[PDB]
């Protein structure tokens, strides 16, 4: 969680904060036709 | 469950629950103020499904600093706890690596809701934020307080121009 | 567009479709700079609404002394001194803050002589069997005299008024 | 203060759409600068109602014995008989104020309406029983009777004009505090300022939404249509209008709530100022505490602003 | 206080040309905004007197 | 002097003098803060 922080800053140090890196994203997972009157 | 779903067309991906609003016949789907697909008939069982978007939110990091540690507390923006050591629920969302700690301190870190957070010095703790020391006035109808002494106090103030 | 250089836009396209790739970086550009400026002007509103301040405290602090009740810095304001700073100024608040307070017994009035007293400035204070006429906001006891108290009616319309001797300056010395 | 909005720009300008988000890197800092303005509105609602509110040290408390000379602050000291310990027109003010969609979210401020409740609560309590002297140094405790003395002689009038018409003062401000309920309950629009902050804003957000029904020159609205029935080479370029539409709309909001934000910045410094001169002192201003000359004021919370019960003398 | 404008899109946006009036509906509630704007900025003047 | 130079297609435009930073030899750019190309090498006689 805080090398992302560190990465959206584009620093390497992260003062005192809060600080919003990202988002959460819960992810996802008749009439039939008479052909039997020709054949 | 989380799932892409197709009912004669009508693509879409969200949770299927059943609902109970009330569709005339001739009606196949429901649209929300902001015109946003809320309900649908199947065309098989003709049941009246509400359809309700997959869980998201904000992600926010409350650090102490890195200079001081590199613990972390994680913040999900309006995401129920129910859901993805600690784990405690605010009205701002779900809290993760804080421990509640039920004395109340100044805010130094505010997560919202009335809650703050703080590193303990050791571990990040989460508290309600005080307002201040409570000092009842012994008031009284013939009571009056008169200072004896006094204080010079040379404050200083930073404007911008 | 296909690149953000313009060499490679203006060597490997002829111009006739690469006006259309020139013309999209344009107007992504204008819209950036006009964006930019746009910002600029809401901040710049938001710093003259700050100089504008600090021009009225310099007035109403520095060349004065005033009488609104935190603006020149917390407690009773006695001065201010300006400090140049890189874009803006410090205000040292020199104020007055009491201290030291203790308890006492007051009286809205005194009824003497069949009449009621006010003081004049200040309040009447007690610390037993004794009373005494103080400035506001300083402990400065002084003895009830006809100088500093003023006479406006029968003791018998204030509630809360108490009844002590109040001294006559002219009565010894001329009698 | 405002509402603390939030927008995911990618949701708002992609949606389910793997194609859009992978488009839309290419822009690189504007969803960046956008954050960074939402944030930064934000934090300075917070602070607008810090500075407003948060203007006490300690948080003082009334005696059990509520009786100050014969004037009844019942209306607007606190009711320990109800689920929120807010004063009886604390309450009408918040019932006659009636207040995660694609993207668009609220962000609940920092302080919550008990603690503005007690905030206001202290303000009372410190006003009552011991005058203007608690916002300059130590809270020295007086008489109520007496402070209303002083601030007579504030407004030019002697001592004993009160001590002599203690009663019947009493009474006329009794009697204005009740007629002042009723006037809250009788124009339904009388909060209509702070009303209209709430609706702006409403319209504001409700104009995004609709934003993203408008075709902007395409085929159509939706991008499955777009990337379904379409080949990579005009899809592609087809999308390219509905993503800078979406950014054109969504910097128009992010603007326009800039000066929104700068416009509720001013009122609530205004706001903040008349907590400092008006109830935390006596005010020689001419019109600043009200029409007449200004004897006192009173705070009292609102859903998204602060109302001022100014006591004058006509 | 300053003048009070009012702005007529399709005038100004498309001039007397029937046809391009014809397409200029599809673009949504930008005119909606842009004369609620004006209509604010109005009102706020006659305020300000 | 100011003057266009055209590196193997790279073409811009500036005042080339000799270069004091040390590219290593994979290196054949020079980018500064915010991409401004601030060293190049001759692709010929690899001059930086
Ligand atoms: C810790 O480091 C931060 C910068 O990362 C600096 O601002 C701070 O002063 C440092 N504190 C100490 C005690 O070294
Ligand atoms: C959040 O989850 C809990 C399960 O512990 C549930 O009781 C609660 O109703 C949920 N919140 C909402 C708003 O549905
Ligand atoms: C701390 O206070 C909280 C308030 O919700 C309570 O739930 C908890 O049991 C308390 N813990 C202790 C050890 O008193
Ligand atoms: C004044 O009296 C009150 C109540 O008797 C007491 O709490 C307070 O400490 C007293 N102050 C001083 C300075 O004696
Ligand atoms: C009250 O003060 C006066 C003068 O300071 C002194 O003479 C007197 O003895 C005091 N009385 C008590 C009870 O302290
Ligand atoms: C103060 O109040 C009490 C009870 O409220 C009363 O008995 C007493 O007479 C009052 N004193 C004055 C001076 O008003
Ligand atoms: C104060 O006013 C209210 C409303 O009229 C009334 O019910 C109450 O009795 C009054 N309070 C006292 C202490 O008389």
């Amino acid at each position: 969680p805080l090398s992302e922080t560190k990465c959206t800053l584009k620093s390497f140090t992260v003062e005192k904060g809060i600080y919003q890196t990202s988002n959460f994203r819960v992810q996802p997972t008749t009439n039939l036709c008479p052909f039997d009157e020709v054949f | 469950k989380c799932v892409n779903f197709n009912f004669n067309g009508l693509k879409g991906t969200g949770v299927l629950t059943e609902s109970n609003k009330k569709f005339l016949p001739f009606q196949q789907f429901g649209r929300d103020i902001a015109d946003t697909t809320d309900a649908v008939r199947d065309p098989q069982t003709l049941e009246i499904l509400d359809i309700t978007p997959c869980s998201f939110g904000g992600v926010s990091v409350i650090t102490p600093g890195t200079n001081t540690s590199n613990q972390v507390a994680v913040l999900y923006q309006g995401v129920n706890c129910t859901e993805v050591s600690n784990v405690f629920q605010t009205r701002a969302g779900c809290l993760i690596g804080a421990e509640y700690v039920n004395n109340s301190y100044e805010c130094d870190i505010p997560i919202g809701a009335g809650i703050c957070a703080s590193y303990q010095t050791q571990s990040i703790i989460a508290y309600t934020m005080s307002l201040g020391a409570e000092n009842s006035v012994a008031y009284s109808n013939n009571s009056i307080a008169i200072p004896t002494n006094f204080t010079i106090s040379v404050t200083t103030e930073i404007l911008p121009v | 567009a296909i690149s953000s250089v313009l060499n490679d836009i203006f060597s490997r396209l002829d111009p006739p479709e690469a006006e259309v790739q020139i013309d999209r970086l344009i107007t992504g550009r204008l819209q950036s700079l006009q964006t930019y400026v746009t910002q600029q002007l809401i901040r710049a509103a938001e710093i003259r609404a700050s100089a504008n301040l600090a021009a009225t405290k310099m007035s109403e602090c520095v060349l004065g002394q005033s009488k609104r009740v935190d603006f020149c810095g917390k407690g009773y304001h006695l001065m201010s001194f300006p400090q140049s700073a890189p874009h803006g100024v410090v205000f040292l608040h020199v104020t007055y803050v009491p201290a030291q307070e203790k308890n006492f017994t007051t009286a809205p009035a005194i009824c003497h002589d069949g009449k009621a007293h006010f003081p004049r400035e200040g309040v009447f204070v007690s610390n037993g069997t004794h009373w005494f006429v103080t400035q506001r906001n300083f402990y400065e006891p002084q003895i009830i005299t006809t100088d500093n108290t003023f006479v406006s009616g029968n003791c018998d319309v204030v509630i809360g008024i108490v009844n002590n001797t109040v001294y006559d300056p002219l009565q010894p010395e001329l009698d | 203060s405002m509402t603390k909005t939030s927008v995911d720009c990618t949701m708002y300008i992609c949606g389910d759409s793997t194609e859009c988000s992978n488009l839309l890197l290419q822009y690189g800092s504007f969803c960046t600068q956008l954050k960074r303005a939402l944030t930064g509105i934000a934090v300075e609602q917070d602070k607008n109602t810090q500075e407003v509110f948060a203007q006490v040290k300690q948080i003082y408390k009334t005696p059990p014995i509520k009786y100050f000379g014969g004037f009844n602050f019942s209306q607007i000291l606190p009711d320990p008989s109800k689920p929120s310990k807010r004063s009886p027109i604390e309450d009408l003010l918040f019932n006659k104020v009636t207040l995660k969609f694609k993207g668009l979210t609220v962000l609940p401020p920092l302080l919550t309406d008990e603690m503005i409740a007690q905030y206001t609560s202290a303000l009372l309590a410190g006003t009552i029983t011991s005058g203007w002297t608690f916002g300059a140094g130590p809270a020295l405790q007086i008489p109520f009777p007496m402070q209303m003395a002083y601030r007579f002689n504030g407004i030019g009038v002697t001592q004993n004009v009160l001590y002599e018409n203690q009663k019947l003062i009493a009474n006329q401000f009794n009697s204005a505090i009740g007629k002042i309920q009723d006037s809250l309950s009788s124009t339904p629009s009388a909060l209509g300022k702070l009303q209209d902050v709430v609706n702006h804003n409403a319209q504001a957000l409700n104009t995004l939404v609709k934003q993203l029904s408008s075709k902007f020159g395409a085929i159509s609205s939706v991008l499955n249509d777009i990337f379904s029935r379409l080949d990579p080479p005009e899809a592609e370029v087809q999308i390219d209008r509905l993503i800078t539409g979406r950014l054109q709309s969504l910097q128009t909001y992010v603007t326009q709530q800039l000066i929104r934000a700068a416009e509720i910045r001013a009122s609530a410094n205004l706001a903040a100022t008349k907590m400092s001169e008006c109830v935390l002192g006596q005010s020689k201003r001419v019109d600043f505490c009200g029409k007449g000359y200004h004897l006192m004021s009173f705070p009292q919370s609102a859903p998204h602003g602060v109302v001022f019960l100014h006591v004058t003398y006509v």
